[PDB]
């Protein structure tokens, strides 16, 4: 899917 | 009426675009039907769904008026979606956007600051040349105010109305008076942007605006000495968005002044040495510092430091920093011309880089780097590079070699040799606009024409399917065939020119379909000019002209007749109008 | 002369692949979809794309592209008829052919792509005969695979002996905006469903005009079959001799012949439509549909499509007979009549709005295109006369026929 | 002066667009398709700047989501990437563990964060607490 | 299909 | 619930009428470029009034609001003897469209302040309201600054809504 | 990840190695680099299970190119399987043999293929006949050294015509690879055999034993009729590649028959209904059928000249069929059906496919150039299209009106009176030059031609090359027609075309016009306002030296591109 990964990993 | 999330979940389940259009138009009909009922409850989510349909790229032209019915509402959510749909669906050239003017003007005098925030937002994003002529009298009312949330919006709205209407900045000079002592930094940021625009447009505003230079010098010095703030901080760096704008305002000032140049000496000497160079943000600060140094009449010790900064930038492994360094060296080409040139091996190494952008900036920087002393050396490397490009780099390189060689040629023969080498190696990439420049320069040559025409003739017998090559060559033959063939009125001993394949190669240019119907005009002009320039063999090219007057192209059919009338009726007037063309600048 | 039968999806990745000659590299299909998206945005789309020395013969199925690459001067019509026969073979093993059928039945599809074509040449593509040794559920190949009668496996025995025929008409029509008929031809297709036992030699008999002129009955009603495309099974030399239709039928449904003739008769359903498209305001459709054919026949479930503008709104439908649904997907109204008797004349009035702000781009004018169906009626007037079952064993079969008139592209242009 | 900002995914779908220059609709669908075709066919170490038609185009990939800007070719360049990073942090602090689906579903609020951060091309709020406080107050008004 | 057939003659002598 | 427009010339007091019917005061009003909308509620009917200005560059954009319209208020100015000709031209160029065919016409003779001003009869003679066919036109002498004749016109508008 | 797969693969149970190889060619399907697991499926290959060996042969076929040295461990297994009593596994092994493209392997495989050519059961023979061509693709001289071709020609004289069809296909494959030394075409008696074998083989073999008849050429008139009377019943077949190949050999063999005999017209009347009926098929066949009819109606136009109505496009057609039927309607224009074509092309300029509308306007142009009876109707239709004020329609219609006026220049002076007021703010330079030519060549019935060219001198230095050159011709012709009010106009355009202009052809024409005008303007009426000869039309028919060649290639890529078969293959 490749979408559920968060953007910048806070 | 369905929600927005249901529409997005339905559109994401469509597989083919010839099914996704169907699932768009299904709900699009329901939105149109709900707009013909003049709804006031569900109109928010309908215009939100319509903005989603616009964001994919489907027609949302009908939903322009129903944004205007949301702007003039009284709830807040409808005003929010209305101004968002105004900033998306409407622009200058839609012409239904004149209706927003009254609603924005009533929403700038609104009680709650957030409706005024949205009204400043929309007018800053997408005002036109006619909306801003009737609203800037109310933005300056919102610029004298004390609300710190709205000063930052009114300033950038003033930036937008000065950018669209440049004859309107004079009413902001009594509006911008003494608003740089703001403790808040967002208002200060937008005010520095406003001063940047005001100083960029009219130079007559500079004299009132270069007096406030030591104020912002003190402001930037207090920013740098404040090592930390809880907000504004990106990796231990105090408010870089304000610092870059202050340094850009320092750049656009003092570039032809000396008093302000001596004023900004201390903080530019400080921040070029007292900054952090680890993360990307400090490199941004340091690059804007470098550009601030390069444009102003700074101290002579500062520019050596700035070239040292750029030499540090050229050696970084981060390709961002290499792009920044090539951009920065491309900036300060004229100012400090000699100290740039000692990075020549590093710049030429960037021509071998594996990136489109790095090779493009290296190409532009190398073309700006050519002077009248490195001309013989650097052109050999650039001519080696030109054969070893991608197909997208040969056009701009073939333009830039000609541009650099017309300025700084050491001689005339080698100049034509390099241009001829470029024409033999570029071919179908050199721009057709350069052909008047090439012919104009080789007819500016007064002493060497036979050496040009012999090599052109030897070149087009190799190939004809390069268009600008024969564009040059047909003109060169037609104007200097007498230096091609000399003293050969009848058949003599066999030399390379033969006054028969010279005409046959032009006939082969005409017959073969590798011609864009502008080489053929050059070709017929060459054929008819080889009736007076050649006393060797006439009345045979008359056949080639006379059989050509039935061609399907318009101008060729005109030209063959307008030559054949001279060949058949006015042979005493053929030599009477084929004198050589005068040469201009 | 194909080289590699590829089967793609809508994203361009390979669902299944099968090369035969190796003259085309297996990574050459990666240049298909960027080339198709490049040719899509300049209007030079073709079924034969070009990547240097590799040409891509392709057809488009539901979600599938059946790219068949080649390098040399391939026989192109061979490749395309092969690809549509591969589509038919897959749709006869699989109830539908989609992306969910390739990756779930790769046990049999590589076997089929190895069996149908070797070295680029089709060699055995009759799917019903191919059901006998390539199964999804192995013995020797049957003798039908090699023998001259290569579409009928001997040894099939049924309880009854039923011969079903469907002489299905399909009226094509193209009426211009002036109200006159430009093209009106009938593409009829006799579609049989044979349940016979043994090796029968049927002799179908028609009322062909040439057969009656060479017979001597040239004053009765005879159809002038302008062209006939029989199946493989029909003895074509005997048909060229004396117009005789003699064949051994396959086992199951097939299309025997596809006749095609012109029509100087009036159109069956006529659509007299007027459009009062006022700008920026609304649009009125005072459309009527009269039936020019006989009073007895009954056009079942017709669907008279009428194209509307793209951005219409608030529909109103004042009809007489038959409901109106409004389909904004296709951007057309579907005036569905459940039963449309002959000789009648039904009026319908549709009334939309139109947005007051004008459109940005053009709209295009698709034709009014009905979807009618008339049972027990032939517009061509073709009458099957007999069907002589010839069997060495000797029995009486029951040949059954029914006549259906449908549409093909029954379009009527608008203003 | 940022000319426009595009948020496109890896597949080529467009998840957000915001034009600060008024060029018509067919030109938008041309420019968008050309820039998506450029950036998706561009490698991972290609210096994150593209000289496209006198506009130093700045992009920075963070997930399957991309970003894009367009600076005037006389201004700072790396700060544009810092603007992109600040916008990602604002999207994260408003949403909370920001996802791709959080921008696809809630794109209208992504526009509201963008218009509480960038109006007219430039930056209006240099802080990252005051902007999220302003949008939480504006949603607190509902 | 809810349509019904019609039987044809065999020989047409 | 009745969609009403207020078309007409510039400086006609139509925004003055719109703020008089809703609130009841004569507020300071700029020449309105875009439009205004208020829910005026009198004789138990929410007369939604789409007040549109009449400047030199908005008169083409009136056709975007000629849809679902149930009644017009074409406000003329009585102190403009010279501008009634272009007002007649605008009225005959507006009523000659296919949309807005079933809406009544209600002309308000605004700005009755001077002997230079006209009555209903001379404005009716100059505009040519008797030359209208299939229209329920009614001129009404109004005073926007004092509310004279406004609610009478709204009462006539309310009675001509139903049939 | 692969190690468990190899360990389960090197087991001894049936259900373990079977699921192992199914997992292997499942990973091969999605495109995983399974090439490193080659020599472990070769060990678990010799099974009696047949549903498994097809998968292993699939793996040996897809991965012998990548592992050439590892594939030597299969030859014994194939020469073992080519003696099994099951004919299916023999023909499976045989069609697996030739597709293995390794040069080091084919030297051992020549013996079992030689045996299987002499087999009894015809399934493995019709496999092995194609496998001979597979082997000749790899090493051509090896098959000639082994002498398979002389054995391959003996299956042509065999019964059971499917082996005959595959052998003719393989022989036509090999004889294409040869330099035509010892051409493999046969006597008329073998052609009598194949024509008596044509009515018995499969629907696909009928294409192959007609593609060999595209190489034979008869020498007699009764002989060619005698074989065309048996090829002609193939025109009534369902498969649209069979009908097209029969059309190919009929178009080749009608070049031998005599026109005075009454069979030639019968062959022309038996050929038109299949060529029409090909267009009522699936659209990817309609493209090839239209390019073939385009290749035929340039050759034998006597066939389809009564069939215009079947080339009218529909809206549900794709773009690649609509772009071809317009060119066919150009090729079939005559006196009898100008009205249908001009009433049809008027309804094509109201579409949204812009390339299609440009092609339709150029089709109106080529129809006006082709016939002379309907040029007035064409000019009326084009003026009615210009009065719709659609930008691209006008920008093509001006160029088309120019192309008509260059052909029929005399009596169209009632046309430019509409063209003098036609929104001269037109944009595209290919039609601006056309507008300047229409003004300049007809600058006698335009009484205000001088004041409209004043608008063209505003941005004269930077429009184009063609626009500047056409203005330089037309203003000189305008001054030459009327030297009264145009005296300063020619002076200012020669001053802007010789002094501050740098385009060298523009400079050359400007100085030639300036010298001719300052020398003798009385002679200029005869020089540049000269009675021009008749503009020869460009015959876009393909050359008959080339067209007779492409009759032999109908239904191939040479026919679709309309190019000879050597100018595009690599
Ligand atoms: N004497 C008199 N003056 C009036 C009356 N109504 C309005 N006015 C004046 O007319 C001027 C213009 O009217 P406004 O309503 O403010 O603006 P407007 O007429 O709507 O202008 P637009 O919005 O362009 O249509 C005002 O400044 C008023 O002073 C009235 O009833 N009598
Ligand atoms: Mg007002």
């Amino acid at each position: 899917k490749g979408e559920n990964t968060s953007l910048l990993h806070p | 009426p369905i929600r927005l999330r249901e529409l997005i979940r339905t559109i994401r389940t469509a597989r083919t675009q010839a099914e996704e259009r169907e699932m768009i138009q299904k709900e699009c009909a329901a939105i149109r039907s709900s707009f013909r009922e003049e709804d006031n409850t569900y109109r928010c989510r309908n215009v939100a769904k319509l903005l989603y349909m616009h964001m994919l790229g489907y027609p949302a032209h009908f939903g322009q008026l129903e944004c205007l019915k949301l702007i003039a509402s009284q709830k807040f959510t409808d005003k929010r979606i209305g101004y968002l749909g105004a900033m998306l669906l409407l622009d200058e050239r839609q012409d239904v956007h004149l209706l927003m003017t009254n609603c924005i003007k009533n929403d700038l005098n609104h009680s709650t600051q957030f409706v005024q925030g949205l009204a400043l937002c929309t007018l800053g994003c997408m005002g036109s040349s006619e909306m801003c002529r009737d609203l800037a009298g109310e933005v300056e009312k919102l610029l004298k105010t004390s609300n710190s949330y709205l000063r930052k919006k009114a300033a950038l709205c003033a930036v937008h109305v000065i950018r669209k209407v440049p004859e309107l900045m004079e009413m902001f000079l009594p509006a911008t008076k003494n608003l740089l002592n703001e403790k808040n930094h967002g208002v200060l940021h937008t005010s520095v942007v406003l001063l940047t625009e005001m100083c960029e447009r009219s130079p007559d505003m500079l004299a009132h605006f270069r007096k406030l230079v030591p104020q912002l010098v003190r402001i930037l010095k207090n920013l740098i000495m404040s090592g930390y703030s809880p907000e504004h901080d990106v990796s231990g760096i105090s408010d870089p968005f304000l610092q870059v704008r202050i340094l850009r305002l320092l750049r656009i000032l003092g570039r032809n002044d000396d008093d302000s140049s001596e004023a900004m000496n201390d903080i530019l000497a400080q921040v070029a040495t007292n900054t952090e160079t680890s993360k990307n943000v400090g490199n941004a600060i340091l690059y804007e510092t470098v550009l601030t140094i390069m444009d102003i009449k700074s101290e002579s010790g500062l520019r050596v430091l700035a070239i040292n900064i750029l030499g540090r930038f050229l050696l970084n492994n981060d390709k961002n920093i290499r792009y920044v360094a090539l951009t920065s060296l491309l900036k300060t080409v004229q100012t400090d011309h000699n100290a740039v040139q000692r990075h020549r091996s590093t710049i030429v190494d960037c021509l071998k880089d594996l990136d489109v952008s790095i090779k493009r900036r290296a190409m532009e920087l190398s073309f700006a780097l050519v002077n009248g002393n490195n001309i013989r050396g650097m052109m050999k490397e650039l001519l080696y590079f030109l054969d070893s490009c991608e197909p997208e780099f040969k056009a701009d390189c073939a333009s830039g070699i000609f541009l650099a060689a017309e300025k700084y040629a050491p001689s005339k023969r080698w100049h034509i040799d390099t241009i001829m080498r470029v024409l033999t190696t570029a071919g179908s990439y050199v721009r057709d606009d350069a052909v008047p420049n090439l012919i104009q320069l080789i007819t500016n040559s007064v002493e060497m024409h036979a050496y040009t025409v012999q090599r052109l003739y030897k070149a087009i017998l190799g190939d004809y399917s390069q268009q600008p090559l024969v564009q040059v060559a047909a003109w060169c033959i037609g104007e200097y065939g007498d230096l091609l063939v000399s003293g050969q009125c009848e058949e003599e001993e066999p030399i390379q020119v033969t006054e028969d394949e010279v005409l046959d190669i032009l006939e082969s240019v005409l017959i073969s379909n590798m011609s864009t119907s502008v080489t053929r005009g050059y070709a017929l002009t060459a054929i008819m000019k080889l009736s007076t320039r050649f006393t060797c063999t006439v009345n045979r090219i008359k056949k080639v002209v006379s059989i050509y007057g039935s061609s399907i192209d318009v101008e060729l059919q005109q030209r063959a007749v307008e030559y054949n009338a001279l060949f058949k009726k006015y042979d005493h007037m053929r030599s009477a109008l084929l004198e050589r063309m005068p040469v201009m600048e | 002369s194909a080289s590699a039968v590829y089967v793609l999806d809508l994203k361009g990745k390979v669902l299944i692949c099968r090369n035969y000659r190796g003259d085309v590299d297996m990574s050459e299909v990666e240049h298909f979809m960027p080339i198709l998206m490049e040719k899509e945005e300049e209007g030079m789309l073709s079924p034969i794309l070009a990547h240097g020395g590799v040409r891509f013969m392709w057809i488009k199925h539901n979600n599938l592209y059946l790219v068949a690459t080649s390098k040399k001067n391939a026989c192109v019509s061979l490749v395309f008829s092969f690809l549509y026969k591969v589509v038919q073979v897959f749709s006869e093993y699989f109830k539908e052919l989609e992306e969910e059928s390739i990756r779930d039945n790769f046990v049999i599809i590589y076997e089929l792509l190895d069996e149908l074509m070797d070295f680029g040449y089709p060699q055995t593509t009759d799917s019903k005969i191919l059901q006998e040794y390539i199964t999804q559920e192995a013995p020797r190949p049957p003798a039908t695979v090699t023998n001259a009668v290569s579409w009928r496996s001997e040894g099939i025995k049924y309880r009854k002996n039923e011969v079903f025929l469907d002489v299905i008409e399909a009226v094509n029509l193209l009426v211009s905006a002036n109200g006159n008929v430009l093209r009106s031809e009938i593409v009829g297709s006799i579609k049989m469903r044979v349940f016979l036992s043994g090796m029968p030699e049927l002799r179908l008999g028609l009322n062909d005009k040439v057969l009656f002129d060479n017979t001597g009955r040239g004053k009765s009603k005879s159809v002038e079959l302008e062209d006939v495309k029989f199946h493989q099974c029909v003895r074509l030399s005997r048909f060229e001799n004396d117009r005789t239709i003699s064949f051994i039928p396959p086992d199951g449904e097939f299309e025997l012949m596809s006749y095609r003739l012109n029509t100087h008769v009036k159109p069956l359903i006529w659509i007299e439509s007027v459009i009062e498209k006022h700008s920026h305001s609304r649009i009125e459709y005072m459309v009527k549909a009269k039936s020019q054919f006989k009073r007895r026949s009954t056009a079942n479930n017709v669907e008279i499509h009428i194209p509307v503008p793209n951005d219409a709104d608030s529909p109103k439908f004042k009809t007489t007979v038959g409901s109106v649904k409004w389909v904004p997907e296709n951007s057309e109204i579907v005036w569905s009549v459940k039963s449309f008797p002959g000789g009648k004349e039904y009026l319908m009035r549709a009334h939309f709005g139109l947005p007051s702000v004008e459109a940005e781009d053009k709209e295009g004018k698709p034709p009014i295109s009905v979807k009618f169906e008339i049972p027990y009626f032939t517009t061509s007037g073709i009458q099957v006369r007999y069907l002589k079952i010839i069997e060495k064993s000797g029995y009486q079969a029951l040949p059954w026929v029914r006549y259906i008139t449908q549409n093909g592209d029954y379009q009527l242009r608008t203003q | 002066m940022i000319h426009f900002i595009l948020l496109f995914s890896r597949q080529g779908k467009l998840r957000l667009q915001k034009w600060y220059i008024t060029l018509p609709d067919k030109e938008r669908k041309k420019i968008t398709r050309e820039i998506v075709q450029i950036i998706l066919s561009r490698g991972h170490r290609t210096s994150s700047f593209v000289d496209w038609k006198e506009l130093k185009l700045v992009y920075k990939r963070y997930a399957s989501l991309y970003f894009c800007c367009a600076i005037e070719n006389q201004d700072n360049e790396l700060l544009t990437l810092e603007i992109v990073h600040r916008y990602v942090e604002l999207l994260d602090k408003y949403f909370g563990n920001v996802c791709e689906l959080d921008i696809i579903f809630n794109f209208e609020k992504a526009y509201f964060i963008l218009d509480e951060f960038i109006i007219g091309g430039e930056i209006q709020e240099t802080s990252k607490k005051i902007a999220v406080k302003a949008i939480e107050d504006s949603d607190m008004l509902q | 299909t809810s349509y019904d057939y019609c039987r044809v003659p065999m020989e047409d002598g | 619930e009745m969609r009403i427009l207020m078309v007409g010339l510039d400086a006609a007091g139509k925004t003055t009428i719109l703020y008089k019917l809703k609130l009841g005061e004569i507020v300071t009003t700029i020449p309105t470029i875009g439009f205004n909308v208020e829910t005026v509620e009198y004789k138990n009917i929410s007369f939604t009034v789409w007040d549109v200005g009449g400047l030199d560059k908005i008169r083409p954009l009136w056709r975007h609001y000629f849809q679902n319209t149930q009644g017009l208020i074409f406000v003329v100015d009585s102190n403009d003897r010279e501008r009634v000709n272009e007002a007649r031209e605008e009225l005959m160029r507006m009523l000659a469209e296919d949309e807005l065919r079933d809406a009544v016409l209600l002309v308000f003779a605004n700005k009755q302040d001077l002997p230079n001003a006209m009555n209903a009869a001379e404005i009716t003679d100059k505009l040519g309201l008797h030359s209208l066919r299939h229209r329920n036109w009614y001129i009404q002498a109004t005073c926007a600054t004092s509310g004279d004749g406004l609610y009478e016109g709204l009462d006539w508008l309310s009675n001509q809504l139903r049939n | 990840e692969i190690f468990e797969l190899k360990a389960e693969l090197n087991s001894d149970k049936k259900e373990k190695k079977k699921e192992a190889v199914k997992k292997v060619i499942a990973s091969m399907t999605v495109g995983k680099d399974v090439s490193a697991l080659f020599p472990d499926v070769v060990n678990c290959m010799q099974t009696d299970n047949l549903e498994l060996k097809k998968l292993v042969y699939l793996y040996l076929m897809n991965y012998a190119k990548s592992q050439p040295d590892m594939a030597i461990m299969a030859v014994n297994t194939f020469v073992k399987d080519c003696e099994d009593p099951n004919p299916l596994i023999r023909a499976l092994a045989v069609r697996t043999m030739g597709c293995i493209r390794v040069d080091k392997i084919t030297e051992y495989l020549c013996e079992p293929l030689r045996k299987c050519l002499k087999d009894e059961d015809p399934y493995v023979r019709k496999t092995a006949a194609v496998c001979v061509a597979k082997l000749h693709d790899i090493n051509a001289q090896l098959v000639e050294d082994q002498g398979f071709l002389d054995t391959l020609k003996d299956l042509i004289s065999d019964s059971n015509p499917m082996v005959v069809a595959n052998a003719v296909a393989a022989l036509s494959e090999i004889a294409e690879s040869h330099p035509s030394s010892n051409l493999l075409d046969l006597n008329p008696q073998s052609i009598n055999k194949l024509l008596t074998a044509l009515n018995e083989c499969t629907e696909w073999g009928q294409i192959f034993i007609l593609d060999c008849l595209a190489n034979y050429m008869p020498k007699d008139d009764r002989e060619a009729q005698s074989i065309c009377e048996r090829v002609t019943p193939r025109l009534s077949h369902a498969n649209s590649a069979v009908v097209l190949s029969a059309v190919k050999v009929l178009m080749k063999f009608m070049e031998m028959l005599s026109k005075d005999l009454d069979y030639y017209g019968t062959l022309l009347k038996k050929l038109a209904p299949p060529l029409v009926t090909l267009l009522s098929a699936e659209p990817e066949l309609q493209y090839v059928a239209l390019r073939n009819i385009n290749l035929i109606v340039q050759k034998r136009p006597e066939i389809l000249k009564h069939e215009m109505k079947v080339f009218f496009v529909k809206y549900n057609d794709p773009i690649y069929v609509k772009l071809e039927k317009l060119d066919i309607m150009i090729r079939l224009a005559s006196q009898a059906n100008i009205a249908q074509v001009l009433a049809e092309l008027r309804e094509y300029a109201t579409e949204v496919d812009v390339d299609f509308v440009r092609k339709a306007v150029r089709a109106i142009g080529r129809c006006a150039i082709k016939v002379e009876q309907s040029a007035e109707r064409c000019v009326s239709t084009l003026l009615d299209l210009i009065q719709t004020k659609v930008n691209y329609v006008v920008q093509e219609a001006i160029v088309v009106i120019k192309d008509i006026f260059r052909k029929y220049p005399n009596k169209y002076e009632s046309v430019i009176a509409t063209l003098c007021e036609n929104l001269d703010s037109l944009d595209e330079p290919e039609a601006r030059a056309a507008m300047i030519w229409i003004v300049g060549e007809y600058a006698e019935r335009i009484d205000n031609a001088d004041e409209l060219l004043e608008s063209f001198l505003e941005g004269f230095h930077d429009k184009s090359t063609q626009v500047q050159l056409q203005l330089l011709t037309a203003i000189v012709k305008l001054f030459l027609k009327k030297p009264t009010e145009t005296q300063e106009l020619v002076q200012q355009v020669l001053s802007l075309a010789t002094q501050d202009s740098d385009n060298p052809d523009l400079r050359d024409r400007g100085y030639i016009y300036w010298r001719l005008l300052s020398t003798d303007p009385v002679a200029a009426k005869e020089v540049v306002l000269a009675e021009k000869p008749l503009i020869s039309e460009e015959t876009d028919l393909i050359e008959p030296t080339l067209l007779d060649e492409l009759i032999c290639y109908i239904g191939t890529l040479a026919s679709v591109y309309h190019k000879p078969p050597s100018a595009f293959v690599e």
